[PDB]
């Protein structure tokens, strides 16, 4: 396993007075930004430190929709409430939101109904044409997740014990990208996460609908994982 | 009547509801015993997740059903 470190952490008080609870959008950023450049470019500092300067961006568009709607006044954010369109220096990104993937460090079929282990889950991801983009949290915490064939990335914009700033995470296997999901140490058995796949397309302009959008990614990855319901 | 409801990691909720109930009140009753915000409640049952507006009686939930709560996570 190697590390790519950013210059500091979601928490720097640069960020904003939600320094700290924009995690998730931090993730989104991440995963946009690998999507239209690749993954190589963005693994070194300055463009990391370019990621989470977007991210507290997006946190902030994000928290006024909630507003507006009164979708929750609960201060972290569940992936459906992100913005769909996302634009950075990088490009514009519309994006489609797989059904839900929760589970435990070992699959549960409740009468029909998948909830497969961690393993299983990234498993899952890496029979999908590659690479696949994932969003995950355990606990309170978003990590961006890229399942690649040749090595599976994770992005923790927080503090880990192997790096003070967000970092991306390069692991050889699935083992790899678990101990970085259970923060470097043991928790097998409190161990549960709640993660979507997210299936990107690039955009010319931000001029589209997010209604348009999903009806059109649905239609570019024919794919039944990814959630039609979401519709309105 | 009596529903039992269970997570993933293990705890089970017993909880005195009446067929014609929604599934939104039944993720009512679950946040008044166990604080857990409706929005990040997915419960199962006969391997679907359950709608809103549906009832445990659209969903022929009887007497000590045993329903599955999955928990969406706030990020
Ligand atoms: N889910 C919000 C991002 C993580 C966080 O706030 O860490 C405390
Ligand atoms: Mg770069
Ligand atoms: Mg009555």
């Amino acid at each position: 396993m190697k590390i790519v470190r950013a210059s500091r952490d979601q928490s720097a008080p640069v960020y904003g007075p939600r320094a700290g609870s924009q995690c998730m959008s931090n993730c989104f950023t991440f995963l946009h930004t690998c999507y239209l450049m690749g993954i190589d470019p963005v693994l070194d500092t300055t463009s990391l430190d370019a990621v989470l300067d977007s991210g507290a961006r997006l946190d902030a568009i994000a928290d006024e929709k909630v507003k507006r709607q009164a979708l929750t006044d609960h201060p972290y954010r569940l992936g459906t409430e992100i913005p769909t369109v996302i634009e950075t220096p990088a490009g514009i990104t519309g994006h489609a939101l797989s059904r839900p993937f929760n589970g435990t460090a070992e699959t549960q079929d409740l009468g029909g109904y998948k909830c497969l282990g961690i393993l299983d889950f990234l498993t899952y991801a890496r029979g999908k044409p590659l690479p696949v983009y994932i969003i995950v949290t355990v606990g309170v915490h978003t990590r961006g997740v890229i399942v690649a064939r040749g090595a599976t990335y994770v992005f923790d914009p927080h503090t880990t014990d192997l790096s003070a700033e967000a970092a991306v995470y390069v692991c050889d296997d699935f083992t790899e990208a678990i101990s970085a999901l259970s923060f470097f140490t043991e928790m097998i058995g409190d161990f549960y996460y709640d993660a979507v796949l997210v299936y990107f397309t690039r955009c010319r302009t931000t001029l589209i609908s997010p209604s348009e959008l999903l009806v059109q990614i649905m239609d570019q990855y024919k794919d039944p994982d990814i959630d039609a319901s979401v519709m309105s | 009547m009596q529903i039992f409801v269970k997570t993933l990691t293990g705890k089970t909720i017993t909880l005195e509801v009446e067929p014609s109930d929604t599934i939104e009140n039944v993720k009512a009753k679950i946040q008044d015993k166990e604080g857990i915000p409706p929005d990040q409640q997915r419960l199962i049952f006969a391997g679907k997740q359950l709608e809103d507006g549906r009832t445990l009686s659209d969903y022929n939930i009887q007497k000590e059903s045993t329903l599955h709560l999955v928990l969406r996570l706030r990020g």
